Formats: structure tokens, C-alpha cells, sequence
């Protein structure tokens, strides 16, 4: 949890934007600060971010679709696609797309990245 | 701190080897000393540069007399018969203490006044520390 | 795996290279049997009077090429759409787009084929070769074997980020045990386009001395 | 010293249960215990066993103080990765450890540790 | 450089060329030797130079021929050495007669009879007696 | 002799000339059937208002080509690993290296064939062509066919140590036996570019007289 | 042993560096200059020279490999163009490779050079 990795990627507002009375807003910073863009974008749809129209990852256009193998061959196109786009600090490595055990309607993505020029692994869970 | 130049070099020359394995690591390792003390000489004089400017002086104590190696090093085993003798050369800098004097010359300098000229009814050794407290 | 079905071969025109407006869509009546892409590169040999080193250097790396055949049938009894509406349809997207004054941005994708590395196949079309034979009577085609070609045009905003993710700006680099500065510093060298000097690392990372790092430190190298 | 021998000898029994059973053990940080240790085993199974001499000292918390961890669950891993790509019948050994720093011991004073006529222990 | 440790040490010890077996051509040298320390056998093939002063002694008449044997091309041969003393600086006339007497003998005469190999007999040590013989 | 097991082709992709930072590696499945080296030369006719003479000087010696094919395949129950995975990593080589703003240097090599005197193909990647065909109806490919085209770009400071053993700066020559100075001194043109003068010959040497050496005497030829 | 074949290869220090109270350091000469030059590099493995960081035979990287005839074979294409890169002055002519008959892991490799520019054997062994 070092100062070196925030010098690669800067410090920026926590996406649970909680404000604090000691110091201010909750900085995420330099490898949380990559993972937290990750999930703002998840998160957001495209459209509804004010000015910057297309933003934010469509997985909603194509949901209540059968699951099947052309589906999930859909989402790990789109979603390589995108975090190449939106996601210039996190290079993707694998995409497991794959439907939950107990219930058979959801299924379960899972995006492993690492951080572009660094090799540094995290120590321990926090912030 | 201080690193030494018989680290750097290839393993096959024998100098991080167990000691006088073979016959040759002994001549080598004697050859590398002079070139380390040189080297030596000049990592303790960038550290005793707040000693060596500051204003309040105490010390006869100049350039340098530390030994390079560690004493858990193994290039300190190798001269172990002789490191009593070689430190105690070492120990010159104390003869090298009028050197002390043109610095406090230097630095009496500043503020528009030189040192005092050297006498005959001296005692130099009381003599220096007056003109150590001066500064 | 989870299902067995047909996945069919789809054409997605775009307006723009992003991809961002869509013009229209057709999917293939049956798909390709063989997918052919080429690819090339330009490389001239430099000629020297003095020496005779055989070296060629590089110039160019052409776009690469996707060449499949389609057919389109209206005799079966299984098929009804007819093949004006489809062949209307596919000639659309090889169509100079009057928004953009250029010709549409197509899209390839089936299944689960990449491309190399992309799901769809970006590009737009450079050929087109429509084959009616076994008309009707009534003059409708009843059996069209078209042949495209398309010419690879990838978003730009795409390759942008793909070099920086090869080749970034900035790299953090955990030492190990006993490597050198001067050894560090050529291992930069994979991926910062000439690395930095063995000076030039030691001053970036405030290296109070050349072998001042313990082998835990994780060191900066910027350029 | 001998409790370092009372757990291989342990060991290498625990291997004879059943037919296709390997026992990856750990090596005495001490070199004379490791001399000691090797010269003093004494079990008719010896040929089951494999012992990788150093502590390794791993990236984790407690990179100023890096834990300090057995070598055997490094190489159990590696012994799974050249099994995927060159089989069983390709030596283990001249792969590289990923989240190590150094081993915790000089290479240079386990030199005594292999033995081409004795017992010889993995460095 | 640690010998004993896995790695790659290089040795001063002279490993053999890859022989290339010419079946119809393959020479004795039937000689005086320093050494004669082969127990074993009757007359023994050669390879190389290095295995021969190894196996036959130093500095005579007859290396000088398998050096040069060595040189122009041969790669295998035959040493049956003389079981007698090896001469002086210059051969006298009463042990110049030692030597024609010895290849006479059926101890030399065996050797290459029941060897059936060998194709073309030499002897390197007849130009010994070129000086001073008379 | 030892051992009897497939050596199978291998293409590491470096991205310097040299050889010496790594890129990655691609094991063939299935080895070519057939290697095709071809090497050219350009000649050029001199001509001449006055004379016949038939002589042609020459140009340049254009770098080899190496035209290899490969088949992958996952229809087969021996073989798992999926095309996808291995055409991503066969048009990594084939691909402009973000670092060094070329493409990369490969190096096919497979067992105990020499390329012409050296263990591997040193070359770039001038065509590729893959040509799917037998898709699954998961439209993942079964069956790929890629035809490799290489062109030779060999090192440079290898190139500049073969000059060296071949015309070297400085020759000493053993004498034997009543060739004369103005003989000896015509043998040192075949290797060095024009052979020293018997004069400067007998200068280098030191020699006292023109045939002032002993048989036994080694003179040396510098130029 | 003569004076010739100094001015070809040049005098140089010998790789056992002993130093004598006569004469200084043993000066290696022009012919065993060529020798002990390759004496060092096979003995030097790449990475531990100082500066000069890809210098030295590197056959640690293939060793704890099986025996077989692509692994020979890439010896001898390893050990060729590495003397064609560190040593200018001695051309290689052959490499044989073989194990021992002896012990069956190790392996022994031979490699048979002529010196550059010169055809002049050596009359005997010495420094």
C-alpha cells in the first residue's frame, strides 16, 4: 500500500464518494483508483452521463436473451472492447463468462486484469 | 556506506569463493586492496562533509582511516593477518591535521577575518582549539 | 457446451469508424464455408556501397483482407425471404453513405470466432461479385452466389490504447536479489524504447547511492 | 538435530500407503544441521523423498520484512507445470519462482549441501 | 569455478573425434616405445595423439611418425610396440641387428597374423638406422 | 541415436536484430511437410560501344525466403488446445512491436536442421494467410491453414565476424622450400583483396635480401 | 612459441591472474591469448559482468534438460554463433558433442578451432 503505485496512476475521488471530517474526501488511490474506474464503469450506462453520451458499459442490450454459447461469446467480445476504450491504465488478461451453480438464470462474469507497467502485487485486502 | 569493487566481479575469478580454496584467490585479493582503499577514501570524505564545513569544529580528525570490508565480510578474512598493521597506517590522517588549519582560514573567511599566523610559544595542540572555539 | 444451435454469419454497418451509429444489419441465409484472410507486409532491402550486409528494413504493414463467399436461395421450401429484398439489403452496406460521403463500416461476427483477437472483423467492403443463376420464369433470381471482399479499417481510439499497454510511459520494477543498476537498467529496455541510463534510473527514483536499493525496493523508470 | 530426521523418516514412510506417492520436504536452514541430517536419515525409502535446501523470503507483508516460507510449495507447482507441456519424463529443476525475493541463506555457503557420491540435497 | 557443483566446467581431458571407419586402408606402427604399459592385449588401435602419449610414452622417434600420421588425414591405426630396450641417440651396429631380428620373431609375427584387420604394415624406426650404422 | 521423439517447430519472436529481449514462443502442432528456401541474385549486363565481351557485374544479393505451412486443428480427440488461442499468438509475431515501431524478428528452428549454417531462420514475417475452414456450429474453427512467408534478416555483428575468418587484416604465412618471394606474395591475394607487393612484402618482414628467409621462417602480410 | 603470432593476437593478461615478483603479471601471448580467450567466456555466464551485460556462454539456461538429439543439437547452434559474436580471432571448425561413456548424465562438449589469418601448429604444450 506504498506511494510509488499512486505516482503511476494519481489519485482520485473513491466512487462510494464518502466525505470524511479528517481529510477531506476519501482519495482512492494509485492501484484502488484503477480497480474503482473499473467499477464505475460497470456500473454506468451508456446514455446517461451528461455530456460524454457514450460512456459506460452496455450489458443491458443484450440481456433477457437465452443463454447459450453465442451469448457468452458476445459478452467477452464486448467486454474487451470496452476496457480498451474506457480503460486506458488496466490492461484485460482472461474473461470467464459462465452461468451460477444454484440459480440457472444469472450468470456470473469475471474480468481478471493487471496494470499496465507494473508488476506489483497487492499485499493484503483495504480501501 | 560502501560497497566493494571485489563484489562486482565475475565468480570465476574466486573473490566471493571460499577462502584459499585454490592458491590463486590469495595473490588476487591482495591486489584489489590498493584500489579499494583509494576507492575508499573517497565514500568517507562525501560523508564527512557536515564534519568536514561545519562551524562548530572539535576535531584533529580528517580525509579518512576507516577500513572498506565489513567484519563479517569475507574479503575481511583474507587480510585478517595484516588489517592490525594496515589500519594503524591508516591512522597517518592525524599527522595530515594541519590541513584542519587551512580550513579554518577558509572559513574565518566568511566573515572578513583570517586565521591567526602560527607562533613559536604556540603549545599547537591548545593552540588549535582556540582557534576552533574562534570560528 | 450449454446449447447446440446454428450461429449465423451477421453484417453490421456502421456510419462512423467508432462504431457508434448503425446503418443496418443483415444476417447470412447460410453461412460462408471457408474464411480466407491475408495479410502483408513491405520490407525494402537496403543497398550500401561499402558493405554487403543483408538488411532489409521495414515500410509498411498492409490492412488485412477477410474474402468470403455467400449464397442465397429462394427454390427450397424452407426459405421464403426473397433475394431482392436481401441482395437490396447487402448492397446497402456497400453503399457510399451520403451523411459521411464515404462508404459504411462493416462488422463480421459469428459465434465464437475471433478474428485475431477481436470479435467482429472491422472493415469495409473493397469487392463484390453477385452471380445470379437459376432465375424463374417469372424472371426472380432463385440462386445468388455473392463473393466479398473486405479491407481491414479499425477504430482508432482502439489502437491508441494497444501501444500503451505494450509500451507504457511509466514502469514500476520489483528488484531481486543481487541485479545490479547497470543490469536493471537493460531490462527497461523490453519495453521503453531504448531504456533509460543507469544515471538517469538512480536520479528519477532519488537513489541516494547506485547500489543504495535493498532487493525489496520496487524502483520507477520513466521517460 | 535429530528431530529434523524423526519427520522424514516420518515422511518417507507416510509415502508407502499406496502406489504413485512423492513427498516434497523441507531442508534445515542450518548447514550443519542439513550435513547432520543428511548422513543420519537411515530409512530403507529413500527414493521417495526430494528435499530443496533454503527458506525462500515471498513478497508478503511482515517487501521490508517479506515472510519468510518453505521452498516445497513453490516447486509442487512447478513439478505441475512442466507436467502439462513436457510430461513427467522432464527434470523439474531450471524453472523460475515467481513471488520470491531471495533465498533467506548465501548460495555460496550451501555449496557443501550436494554430493555427487553421497547424499546430495536440492539447492 | 566449482567442480563439483552442477553447472559447466570445462576439463583439459581430450575427448575423441568421431572416426570415420575406412575398412581398406589401416596401418601398424611397429616400434620402440618408452612406456610399453598395456597388459592387456597384443597391439592395441590408436585414435588420436593425446590418447597415444598417454598410452605409449613421450618424446621418440616413433610419436613423431603417429604425429604426423595424425596430421595428414589418418584417423585410426595400430601400435604393436617391441618388447626390447628402446636404443641409443644413434643406433650401433651390434643393436641395429636387435631390431631386424625382432621383426623376424613370430612375437610380432602373431600379433598382426591373428588381428585381421589391419591392410598396410610400416616400420617408422628403420630411418633410426640411417646414421652411423656401418 | 540417443532418443526417438518428435522435435517440433518452434517460432520465438525477439524484438531486437540481435536476439536478445524476448517476445514469445509458438510450438507448432503439426510440423510442415515441406520447407522451401529460396535465394536470388542480380546481374546486370555491362554494355559497351566497343567491345563484345560477354561480362556481367554485379548488383545485389537479395535475403533468403522461407515459405513454410502449418495446419491447426481441434476436431481431433488428442489435441484441446483451441485455434483461438493459438492464431492470437501466431499474429503476435507477425505484429508491429509498440516498443521498437517495426515488427519483430523471428526465429523459426526445429531439431538438427541447419538453415544454410545456422540452427535457426533468423527473418521477419513478410505474408500470412489463414484459411479457416470446418468451423463447429459454435462457429469456433476446427481446422486453420496458415501459409508463412519469411524474408532473411540476419544480425549484424554475426555478419561482421564472418568477414573477418574469411578476408582477415593480418596473414602470417609459413614458407616452404624454395617458393620464391615474388610467389609467396601472389598467394596472399587470395585472401587479402589484392595481395601485398613483394617489395612490401619484404618491408613488413623486415627481411634483409628479397631471399633472405629460411624455409622454416613464417613471414606475415599485413595490409 | 615465437614472436610472430603476438603480433596477430596481441599480449593480454592470463585468465589464472597470478602475479609473479619478475616480470609483473603473466602475460598471455598471441597464440594462448586466443585459447584463454575462449577460456574465459565459456566460464562466464551472462548477466555477471558488470557493464557489458550479455556477455558469457549461457548453458545454464539448457541444463536439467534429457539427453536426446535436439537437445545436442542445440548446443552446437549455440555454441557456434556465440563464438562468431565474443571471439573475432578464433574461427570455429567442428563441434562434437557426446556423453561420456563413463557417467551417463554428463555430457561433453569439444570444440576444434583454428586461429584467424594464420595456419601455424603448435609445437608443444606450455603457458
Amino acid at each position: 500500500e506504498n506511494q510509488i503505485l499512486t505516482q503511476l496512476y494519481g489519485r482520485g475521488w473513491a466512487f462510494p464518494p464518502v466525505f470524511s471530517l479528517e481529510k477531506g474526501v476519501e482519495m482512492a488511490e494509485g492501484a484502488e483508483d484503477v480497480r474503482q474506474s473499473l467499477q464505475i464503469l460497470f456500473s454506468t450506462e451508456p446514455g446517461e452521463r451528461l455530456m460524454r453520451e457514450n460512456y459506460g458499459c452496455g450489458l443491458n442490450d443484450f440481456m433477457f436473451e437465452n443463454i447459450r454459447n453465442e451469448l457468452i461469446a458476445e459478452i467477452e467480445s464486448h467486454i474487451h472492447d470496452n476496457v480498451l476504450r474506457y480503460e486506458p491504465r488496466a490492461d484485460m488478461t482472461d474473461i470467464q463468462v459462465r452461468q451460477s451453480p444454484g440459480m440457472g438464470n444469472t450468470l456470473q462474469v469475471q474480468v481478471m486484469y493487471r496494470l499496465r507497467g507494473s508488476d506489483i502485487n497487492q499485499q493484503i485486502q483495504g480501501v | 556506506s560502501y560497497y566493494p569493487v571485489s563484489d562486482t566481479l565475475p565468480p570465476c575469478y574466486g573473490l566471493q569463493h571460499s577462502l584459499s580454496e585454490s592458491e590463486h584467490l590469495l595473490p588476487l585479493h591482495q591486489f584489489m586492496l590498493p584500489f579499494e582503499q583509494l576507492l575508499a577514501c573517497g565514500c568517507q570524505q562525501i560523508a564527512m562533509l557536515p564534519r568536514l564545513l561545519a562551524f562548530q569544529r572539535e576535531g584533529y580528525e580528517v580525509w579518512g582511516d576507516q577500513w572498506p570490508f565489513k567484519s563479517g565480510s569475507v574479503n575481511d578474512d583474507a587480510h585478517q593477518d595484516y588489517a592490525p598493521a594496515l589500519k594503524d597506517l591508516l591512522g597517518q590522517i592525524a599527522l595530515d591535521s594541519d590541513h584542519e588549519l587551512d580550513i579554518i582560514n577558509y572559513l574565518l573567511g566568511y566573515f572578513g577575518t583570517q586565521r591567526a599566523p602560527r607562533t613559536f610559544t604556540t603549545q599547537l595542540d591548545d593552540f588549535r582549539a582556540v582557534q576552533q572555539g574562534y570560528l | 457446451l450449454i446449447e447446440r444451435g446454428l450461429a449465423k454469419l451477421t453484417i453490421n454497418a456502421y456510419k462512423d469508424r467508432e462504431g457508434k451509429i448503425r446503418a443496418g444489419t443483415l444476417q447470412a441465409m447460410y453461412n460462408p464455408d471457408s474464411l480466407q484472410l491475408d495479410y502483408q507486409t513491405d520490407y525494402q532491402q537496403s543497398q550500401a556501397i561499402n558493405s554487403e550486409k543483408q538488411s532489409s528494413i521495414y515500410v509498411q504493414a498492409k490492412p488485412a483482407g477477410l474474402s468470403l463467399e455467400l449464397i442465397f436461395d429462394a427454390t427450397m421450401p424452407g426459405n421464403k425471404t426473397p433475394i431482392e429484398e436481401q441482395l437490396m439489403q447487402l448492397k446497402q452496406l456497400c453503399s457510399v453513405d451520403a451523411t459521411s460521403n464515404e462508404t459504411r463500416f462493416l462488422q463480421v461476427k459469428w459465434g465464437k470466432m475471433r478474428w485475431e483477437s477481436r470479435g467482429y472483423f472491422a472493415g469495409r467492403a473493397k469487392s463484390l461479385s453477385v452471380n445470379y443463376t437459376l432465375f424463374d420464369r417469372d424472371a426472380t433470381p432463385l440462386r445468388v452466389r455473392v463473393i466479398l471482399a473486405l479491407v481491414a479499417d479499425e477504430s482508432l481510439v482502439l489502437q491508441e490504447t494497444e501501444q500503451n499497454l505494450q509500451s507504457p510511459a511509466k514502469i514500476a520494477l520489483r528488484i531481486q536479489d543481487g541485479v545490479s543498476l547497470a543490469l536493471m537498467a537493460a531490462s527497461t529496455a523490453s519495453t521503453l524504447s531504448g531504456g533509460v541510463d543507469y544515471l538517469t534510473l538512480a536520479w528519477q527514483n532519488g537513489l541516494d547511492n547506485l547500489n543504495g536499493f535493498v532487493p525489496g525496493e520496487i524502483l520507477q523508470a520513466t521517460r | 538435530v535429530s528431530l529434523w530426521s524423526q519427520g522424514w523418516e516420518a515422511l518417507l514412510q507416510l509415502s508407502q500407503v499406496r502406489p504413485n506417492l512423492f513427498v516434497l520436504l523441507d531442508a534445515p536452514d542450518n548447514v550443519e544441521q542439513a550435513q547432520k541430517c543428511m548422513t543420519t536419515l537411515s530409512s530403507d525409502y529413500r527414493q521417495w523423498g526430494a528435499a530443496y535446501w533454503p527458506r525462500l523470503e515471498t513478497t508478503y507483508q511482515k517487501i521490508f520484512q517479506g515472510t519468510v516460507l518453505s521452498p516445497t510449495a513453490a516447486v509442487a507447482a512447478v513439478i505441475q507445470r512442466t507436467d502439462n507441456d513436457a510430461g513427467v519424463w522432464k527434470a523439474p529443476a531450471n524453472i523460475a519462482l515467481s513471488q520470491v525475493i531471495r533465498p533467506v541463506k548465501s548460495y555460496l555457503q550451501g555449496s557443501v549441501l550436494f554430493n555427487s557420491s553421497g547424499t546430495s540435497l536440492n539447492v | 569455478m566449482e567442480r563439483l557443483q552442477p553447472g559447466v566446467t570445462l576439463t583439459e581431458s581430450i575427448i575423441t573425434m568421431g572416426q570415420q571407419e575406412i575398412p581398406s586402408a589401416v596401418p601398424v606402427f611397429i616400434g620402440y616405445t618408452v612406456r610399453y604399459p598395456e597388459q592387456s592385449e597384443a597391439s592395441v588401435r590408436i585414435d588420436s595423439l593425446a590418447e597415444y602419449t598417454s598410452l605409449f610414452g613421450d618424446d621418440h622417434v616413433m610419436m613423431f611418425a603417429v604425429r604426423h600420421y595424425f596430421d595428414n588425414g589418418g584417423q585410426q591405426a595400430f601400435v604393436l610396440p617391441l618388447k626390447d630396450n628402446m636404443p641409443s641417440v644413434e643406433m650401433t651396429t651390434a643393436e641395429a641387428e636387435n631390431l631386424i631380428a625382432a621383426l623376424r620373431s613370430a612375437t610380432v609375427s602373431e600379433a598382426i597374423g591373428g588381428h585381421s584387420q589391419i591392410t598396410l604394415i610400416l616400420v617408422p624406426d628403420m630411418a633410426r638406422l640411417n646414421d652411423s650404422d656401418i
